[PDB]
């Protein structure tokens, strides 16, 4: 069976965040579930199991009153909620299906989490939304970069000569800035002939924006 | 049994049968004692079926 | 409450190496343990079950147990899949729930040493006739990745705001650090000149450019 | 009745002026990954007293040493589950009795 | 429940062998190896049932 | 007596290889020895006579000779464009006549196994035209050979003479092999379910294809 769930963005703290769970294939009516964190270097975390045929639902002695429960059993889903989020929240969450069927609480020993579904990297921080701004650069075999700031979301994609040129592309992982927002940056290598003779383009794309931004990059002397 | 849990910690001990206790309460006739050597990687899948 | 286990556990392929995982009265020894493996950027799966058993698909290879309060994995052959991380899971009464180990970090016992190469790129006139201007020098093909940049403006370092990431795995198994320091141009045209000396391994290396050029 | 049921689960008296009620449900609590929220319990001390439910999450001592909070090679768990599938025939479907 | 003990070479196939060593007939008995430079998971345990 | 030689060998490039020819007193030391090797779909061609001196039109590869009861013919290498069986025969006192081994394979020395392909073809309507119906099944696309074909109606094997062709060689690097099996139209209509399974030493799949079209 496939569990495919649907993740969220980044989000305003203290807001209220949807996130849901798909069953397929398996009859989703003699299965538990059950729903797990996992901190980046940390171990997972344990919160309970909601039974999918009964409103019957249980909670750890850490999490009771930030969390709740909805079921949807026509649309064959699972909804769970998040309120009043914090800092150390940004936890990427699983959709795990228990083998077997289990309500009491003495149940819980004969129970191993069977088959996974796949989740998406939650992290709730507020910053502006907008189109991303790219910043000039001059090149220092001699190479040059493209800088790009302050975009809003991630992630973005980048092209150098409206896709026109492939080797020697070469990118950089994000960083984090004091403000919110993110800065990444990607160069390029040339050979030390090329700078002038040859005039390169540097291309961003945003699908979040729906928005694309072109420049001319120009050696200085 | 008395003299049976003196032989160094055990491995495994997963049973389908009746407790050692009781072994002392329910008087026997015939049991079966073979013994053999296998690697401790080969020994997870000796289970019924 | 959590279960102790050792951060790092590496031995040498074709050989065993074992992993511990220790327990209180009611995390283990009354109840049954699990494993779980999960690979890196993915979900994790299934190892061991019932203590002794695996489920289909994995091969004989993979093999666990407890004793008294604790418990332990063996694995035998480390060439393609035992480089991730194992998870020791069990129940208790106290929290009500599943409590889950911290994490064992398996590798290998091999790439030769790569000098750090820093470009320092200064900034285009289109940043000037726009009054911004960010100060940057990035330091890529190293390895390992023991890099540390400093932003000295030629008398002193410089340590206000500096945003600086985490070097990651590239398609080549080396490092690219970053490093980032946003500023007012009118600094930047003060200053005679701008280096970033990155200081990996002791093999310190300089690259000064005009910002003029 | 002598056996793993009605001699520490729920022993019944000699004397009782009544019966059970048993009927198939194969289908209401029988599921297809095995309903493990039913279970009995395997080992006790002694003999159990007519009409006296008894419940205990301790483990029964079934060795020379005590075992306080270690079991699997000495002393086990008094309580196993029922493997609850539809996959069998009839001698192992679970059968909702009333007594 | 039974024991069974043979030397004869075992055929995988069609290939007749009578005390030769083919390449689809292999020795039915391979031994072990039990070295302290192994860990636990290439230790013999002495299994008794 | 028939002199005897083993069935196959196995030797890697690289490294020289020789094949033993175990005979009799009468029949070899006493007599020469002759090696035959024979290319396939070819003629056969002499490679070595009286077991010290080589015939002209072979270059200085090959060795032969003679020790008492057994001879060696010493293969310096091998080349894996040319695997080629090689003869033993001798001379014998009491029967008077040439007296020929059983013939010795060489191979070289390993791939990974690949991803089987099987097809059914039922007959059309123009077979059941003649008061019969065959059935053939082929298995193509599998690395290496060696493989078993049986048939199956889903619910209790047949034996009505079924029979399995012996494995070939193509000349794109793959085997392949195919069954057939011959039955009677009022048995072929008995069954709406029929399928062969291949045994590809590890790898099983079945072939279901009803037939109605």
């Amino acid at each position: 069976v496939q569990l495919v769930q649907s993740g969220a963005e980044v989000k305003k703290p203290g807001a209220s965040v949807k996130v849901s769970c798909k069953a397929s294939g398996y009859i989703f009516s003699d299965y538990n579930i059950h729903w797990v964190r996992q901190a980046p270097g940390q171990g997972l975390e344990w919160m309970g199991w909601i039974s999918p045929d009964s409103d019957d639902t249980n909670y750890a002695q850490s999490f009771q009153g930030r969390v709740t429960m909805t079921r949807d059993t026509s649309i064959t889903t699972v909804y769970m909620e998040l309120s009043s989020l914090r800092s150390d929240d940004t936890a990427v969450y699983f959709c795990a299906r228990s083998v077997g069927y289990c309500s009491l609480n003495s149940c819980q020993r004969w129970m191993w989490f069977d088959t996974w579904g796949q989740g998406a990297l939650v992290t709730v921080s507020s910053a502006s939304t907008k189109g991303p701004s790219v910043f000039p650069l001059a090149p220092s075999t001699a190479a040059l970069g493209c800088l790009v700031k302050d975009y809003f979301p991630e992630p973005v994609t980048v092209s150098w000569n409206s896709g026109a040129l492939t080797s020697g592309v070469h990118t950089f992982p994000a960083v984090l800035q004091s403000s919110g927002l993110y800065s990444l940056s990607s160069v390029v290598t040339v050979p030390s002939s090329s700078l002038g003779t040859q005039t390169y383009i540097c291309n961003v794309n945003h699908k979040p924006s729906n928005t694309k931004v072109d420049k001319k990059v120009e050696p200085k002397s | 049994y008395s003299v049976l849990y003196n032989f160094a910690p055990f491995f495994a001990f997963k049973c389908y049968g009746v407790s050692p206790t009781k072994l002392n309460d329910l008087c026997f006739t015939n049991v079966y004692a073979d013994s053999f050597v296998i690697r401790g990687n080969e020994v997870s899948q000796i289970a019924p079926g | 409450p959590v279960l102790t286990q050792p951060p790092s556990a590496s031995g040498p392929p074709g050989q065993s190496v074992s992993i511990s995982c220790s327990g209180s009265r009611s995390n283990i020894g009354t109840n049954f343990v699990y494993w779980y493996q999960q690979l890196p950027g993915a979900a994790p799966k299934l190892l061991i079950y019932k203590n002794d058993q695996r489920p289909s698909g994995v091969p004989e290879r993979f093999f666990g147990s407890k004793s008294g309060t604790s418990a332990s994995l063996a694995i035998s052959g480390l060439r393609s899949e035992d480089e991730v991380d194992y998870y020791c899971a069990a129940w208790d009464d106290s929290l009500s729930g599943h409590v889950f180990g911290a994490g064992t970090k398996v590798t290998v016992l091999g790439q030769p040493k790569a000098a750090p190469s820093v470009t320092l790129f200064p900034p285009s006139s289109e940043e000037l006739q726009a009054n911004k201007a960010t100060l940057v020098c990035l330091i890529s093909d190293f390895y390992p990745g023991a890099v540390t940049v400093a932003w000295k403006a030629d008398s002193s370092p410089v340590k206000a705001g500096v945003e600086t990431t985490t070097p990651s795995k590239q398609s080549n198994n080396k490092y690219a650090a970053s490093s980032y320091l946003s500023l007012t141009p009118e600094q930047w045209k003060s200053h005679r000149s701008y280096s970033c000396q990155v200081t990996h391994e002791g093999s310190t290396v300089e690259k000064t450019v005009a910002p003029t050029e | 009745q002598t056996g793993n049921i009605a001699d520490y689960n729920y022993k019944l008296p000699d004397d009782f002026t009544g019966c059970v009620i048993a009927w198939n449900s194969n289908k209401l609590d029988s599921k297809v990954g095995g309903n493990y929220n039913y279970l009995y319990r395997l080992f006790r001390k002694s003999n159990l007293k007519p009409f006296e439910r008894d419940i205990s999450t301790e483990i029964y001592q079934a060795g020379n040493k005590p075992c306080n909070g270690v079991a699997g090679f000495n002393c086990y768990f008094p309580l196993r589950s029922y493997g609850f599938r539809p996959t069998y025939g009839v001698g192992h479907q679970p059968y909702r009795v009333v007594v």
